[PDB]
């Protein structure tokens, strides 16, 4: 069960220098062990191995110089969980600091002088090319443009920040995964040995998918440490990047002054379901390095990830005690919603993307979508949507392309409720839509209603007194193999009661918070095309949403901010359930 | 200064 | 008249299949839902799974999937629960259990009717029938104004065993069985008034359904 | 899954009158809890449905109580009629889970055993087994210690004690001691002797009988 994980992008790939991980309860002395052992075993077959680093306070694990020859041996070694080959990355009120992973910073300039301080860590790859030599350059252009983005006297965004430069990129702008680790690690032992104030961290950067560089971004997520990183500058799925990928991240995407998806050249911002939001990311003003006062105009995503790690100091300024469920939820809440021209990104990849643009804020019920990755084809075949730790899954859909779906289940797995969609007989596969809230003072649960084919026991509510219901789920219960016959739908006496077929069983979420109320909105159209809709209304807030009837006509369901939007074919209803505190 | 007018930063 | 009669006791063996009925009279029957339950000595009952006869549609719970097998026969007027690679864990009593719904909500119901059980045994070893053996008092003086006589039921396999005095003619205690190197063990007292025995013959009467069996035993 | 936790024993109040149980839900179920009444080797029987509701035909002597995650039924008066085991159960999401079930204890006068010893049948005996067979009936309290003497000397392996359940018509235990050895252990002594010791009496209650009699 110990794996070896290479980036997917051949051309990213540097094999020689290998992160070695060890399991979770490993100590410094049995990480030194482990790779002392390695350096002996390889010495004993012939082979000289360097120990580059070894990792503690983040990870388990060491960094080590080898040839790939050893692998084979290096996965036998004890307590390894995965060994990651390395490979590049490239560059795309209270007292806030910023930690930057990027390049070198004129911390000189005019626009940042006083507000940024250089750490002193340094770890970068050698440039390409055996000639190449920096000359008059200081190699601090990205570095210096992004630090004005996020805290620049007259056009940065959190002009009342404080600042931290690690280089972890060189002057071509590339670094590597085992940089990035070392500069993590950096951070969180600072944290360790430090204050207890609020740290931001941004992450202007992006390779391909790596395990290691998640699992650390997760491990510092969990800490307490506010990521935002820069979605990829690929025109691509963000997920098949890091630390984009990473979930606990917050992964901006770019969009132009025109509101459309930057483009660079031949390729732009990348898009998904891994974007949390879009920010401003063509044609941004900032410190140039060329002189003190000097001003460049630049495009990318890391300059996207600036504007909302500069929005994030300035909630946090504000509230420091701020978690970072808070913190993201708060984000979606004060962006943007449908200005963003989804026609520029893949028409699959259009429904996964947030039409979200940042913007800064001007007790309270928050929530937000979660999509799941496509399940498989195969006919049992699931889809999870996840929420964060600190968020209450209030409702779950799902959605599928053929419109072929057996429904969805909220179920606890590792004692929190996932939304789980199930792929049909014949069906391509499907998503699982959750929706994550953050509920004042929540006491909430899911009851399991069955089937009901007799002529009563239809009616599935939150009968239980102060308990409102925020969600239903429907999952199909009648085996592949048996008789099939056309769903009937569960009569309509009250309001607040699920909707769904007789042959369903019901999950219906049930929540006891102290202001909490919460209401049901419904829309039906005849024969419409591609889709229906049912919105909140200001101050109200969305936590279910529902499709009518079923497969017959219908390709799914899913929350879009707060309306419900549900997916014709060519009388469709739009079930919204809204829902708001004190 | 488009950006910072559209994060509501600037008037 | 509304009612649920259960198949007799089984013995098994560990791997292989059972199937357990649950007929039901007095009311329409594709109009209404039969649960089976699971009843373990020490624990409380478990549900198993749920059936609407009228459709033949089942609803399980997730931890019987694969063991359960529910399904319903419209003329016969039952709903049947199969039971498969059984194991030693299997071994429990097994009732099925009508709903009665009075209303809209999916909680205006209960389980009303029942019926009274099917022990299911998973072992290796085989059926064995009971000795029935007759406890009479020898010599003596008598003193008050009954005389207590009894039956040893010794040596039988599975738990299913039932002594009648006469044909349903007190005083009687039946006491619990126990395992005597894995066979069952139980003994029935009956006390009678000096009048009546010895004048009055006493018999009591033994029935093991596991293996069909019937046994009336004369004391004297 | 929402888990029943059941009293382990009825709490008595109001000097035996009122008998209780409680019944804890991990998570609110509202009021969709029933209770039933289980006598062995028979079907369970509702009696409360919806936390406090009788079902037709139950005595006004049931009660149920509680809402949300802590629900009480409750015994008047309770009689020997009523020794059974009580189960609740939850119904507000499925699966469906049960409380493990209480047996209810009535207390009564003290009473004394009616003992009586039997010898092997010669039906056992020539099937080369031989249980004497002393039956301890209708006595309370429940504690009570058998003796068995074959020759005079007690006896200890080879001893099997069955009790009944509390009576339902008079609430006394009854108590079967089965002394079971080999024919040829048997036939090598001639009198075995019961003695029954209970709190009713200083003194054992003793049966005996001797082969050679009669
Ligand atoms: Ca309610």
């Amino acid at each position: 069960t110990a794996t070896f994980h290479r980036c997917a992008k051949d051309p990213w790939r540097l094999p020689g220098t290998y992160v070695v991980v060890l399991k979770e309860e490993t100590h410094l002395s049995q990480s030194e062990r482990t790779a002392r052992r390695l350096q002996a075993q390889a010495a004993r077959r012939g082979y000289l191995t360097k120990i580059l680093h070894v990792f503690h306070g983040l990870l388990p694990g060491f960094l080590v110089k080898m040839s790939g020859d050893l692998l084979e041996l290096a996965l036998k070694l004890p307590h390894v969980d995965y060994i990651e080959e390395d490979s590049s990355v490239f560059a795309q009120g209270s007292l806030v600091e910023v930690y930057l992973l990027d390049t070198s910073i004129q911390s000189d300039h005019r626009e940042i002088e006083g507000r940024v301080m250089v750490t002193d860590f340094e770890n970068v790859p050698e440039e390409d090319g055996t000639r190449f030599h920096r000359q008059a350059s200081k190699c601090d252009s990205h570095g210096t443009h992004l630090a004005g983005v996020v805290s620049g006297r007259d056009a940065g965004v959190a002009k009342g920040a404080s600042m931290r430069s690690l280089r972890v990129l060189n002057c071509q702008g590339k670094g590597t995964v085992s940089g990035t680790l070392i500069g993590l690690e950096f951070i969180r032992k600072s944290q360790l040995v430090q204050p207890v104030g609020p740290l931001v961290v941004l992450l202007p950067l992006a390779g391909g998918y790596s395990r290691v560089l998640n699992a650390a971004c997760q491990r510092l997520a969990r800490a307490g440490v506010v990521l935002v990183t820069a979605a990829g500058n690929f025109r691509d799925d963000a997920c098949l990047y890091s630390p984009a990928s990473a979930p606990e991240v917050i992964t901006v995407g770019a969009t132009n002054a025109q509101d459309q998806p930057v483009t660079l050249g031949t390729l732009g911002t990348n898009f998904g379901r891994c974007v949390d939001l879009f920010a401003p990311g063509e044609d941004i003003i900032g410190a140039s390095s060329d002189c003190s006062t000097c001003f460049v105009s630049q495009s990318g995503t890391s300059q996207a990830a600036a504007h909302v790690a500069g929005i994030a100091a300035m909630m946090l300024s504000a509230e420091p005690e701020l978690t970072l469920a808070e913190l993201r939820q708060r984000l979606i809440h004060f962006s943007a919603k449908d200005v963003i021209n989804e026609a520029w990104f893949p028409e699959d990849q259009r429904v996964l993307t947030p039409n979200l643009v940042a913007a800064l804020p001007p007790w309270q019920l928050f929530c937000r979508t979660v999509w799941s990755a496509h399940s498989g084809p195969t006919r049992m075949a699931t889809a999870i949507a996840r929420c964060a730790p600190d968020e209450e899954l209030l409702s779950c859909s799902s959605f599928s392309r053929s419109g072929k779906r057996r429904g969805e289940r909220m179920e606890a797995q590792g004692g929190k409720l996932v939304c789980r969609a199930h792929n049909a007989f014949g069906g391509e596969g499907v998503y699982a839509i959750a929706r994550c809230c953050l509920l004042p003072q929540a006491n909430c649960s899911v009851h399991t209603a069955p089937p009901a084919e007799a002529s009563m026991g239809t009616r599935v509510h939150c009968h239980q007194q102060g308990h409102v219901l925020t969600g239903c789920s429907s999952h199909w219960e009648v085996e592949d193999l048996g008789t099939h016959k056309p769903p009937v739908l569960r009569p309509r006496g009250q309001p607040n009661q699920c909707v769904g077929h007789r042959e369903a069983s019901i999950h219906a979420s049930c929540c006891h918070a102290p202001g909490l109320e919460c209401k049901v909105k419904e829309h039906g159209i005849p024969a419409p095309q591609e889709q229906v809709t049912v919105a909140c209304e200001e101050g109200w807030t969305l936590t279910g949403c529902s499709a009518l009837p079923g497969t017959s006509h219908v390709l799914g369901a899913y929350a879009v901010d707060n309306t419900c939007v549900v997916r014709s074919r060519e009388a469709v209803t739009a079930v919204a359930i809204c829902c708001r505190s004190r | 200064x488009w950006n910072l007018k559209r994060i509501g930063l600037l008037r | 008249q509304v009612q649920l009669k259960q198949s007799g006791a089984e013995l098994v063996r560990p791997g292989a299949s059972v199937k357990l009925s649950c007929k039901a009279s007095g009311y329409i029957f594709t109009d209404y839902y039969i649960n089976w339950l699971k009843k373990r000595p020490g624990q409380g009952l478990e549900w198993i799974a749920r059936i609407y006869p009228g459709s033949g549609h089942t609803y399980y719970n997730e931890n019987f999937k694969d063991k359960a097998t529910l399904t319903a026969e419209k003329s016969s007027s039952n709903v049947y629960m199969q039971l498969s690679s059984l194991t030693s864990e299997d071994s429990a009593v097994y009732f099925c259990a009508r709903e009665n719904f009075y209303g809209s909500s999916y909680v205006d119901w209960y389980f009303d009717v029942w019926g009274t059980g099917t022990t299911v045994t998973v072992s290796s070893a085989k059926t064995t029938p009971p000795s029935v053996y007759p406890l009479a008092p020898g010599c003596g003086d008598t003193t008050g104004s009954s005389v207590t006589l009894g039956c040893l039921v010794k040596g039988y396999f599975p738990e299913s065993v039932t002594v009648t005095w006469n044909s349903g003619s007190s005083s009687v205690h039946t006491f619990p069985a126990l395992l005597q190197s894995g066979l069952y063990t139980m003994s029935s007292s009956v006390t009678v008034p000096s009048s009546t025995w010895p004048s009055q013959t006493v018999t009591c009467s033994v029935a093991h359904p596991a293996s069909s069996t019937t046994v009336d035993k004369k004391l004297e | 899954d929402i888990v029943m936790t059941q009293s382990q024993k009825f709490m008595s109040t109001s000097g035996g009158d009122r008998v209780s149980i409680t019944c804890k839900t991990s998570q609110n179920v509202g009021t969709a809890v029933a209770w039933f009444q289980q006598k062995p080797g028979q079907s369970p029987k509702l009696l409360i449905y919806s936390a406090s509701n009788r079902y037709t035909g139950v005595s006004d002597r049931f009660t149920g109580s509680g809402s949300g995650t802590e629900f009480i039924f409750t015994i008047s008066y309770a009689q020997s009629e009523d020794l059974a085991d009580y189960f609740c159960h939850q119904y507000s999401s499925y699966p469906l889970t049960f409380g493990a079930g209480t047996k209810l204890e009535l207390k009564r006068a003290d009473a004394a055993p009616t003992v009586s010893i039997f010898p092997p049948s010669s039906e056992q005996l020539t099937s080369g087994g031989a249980s004497v067979v002393c039956f301890l009936n209708n006595f309370y309290p429940k504690d009570i210690n058998v003796k068995w003497k074959i020759d005079g000397s007690e006896r200890q392996n080879g001893v099997l004690n069955s009790w009944t359940d509390q009576d339902s018509k008079d609430s006394t235990y009854s108590m079967s001691s089965t002394l079971t050895l080999t024919k040829d252990e048997y036939e090598r002594h001639n009198s075995y002797t019961c003695e029954a010791t209970h709190k009713t009496s200083t003194s054992p209650i003793v049966k005996s009988f001797n082969r050679n009699e009669c």
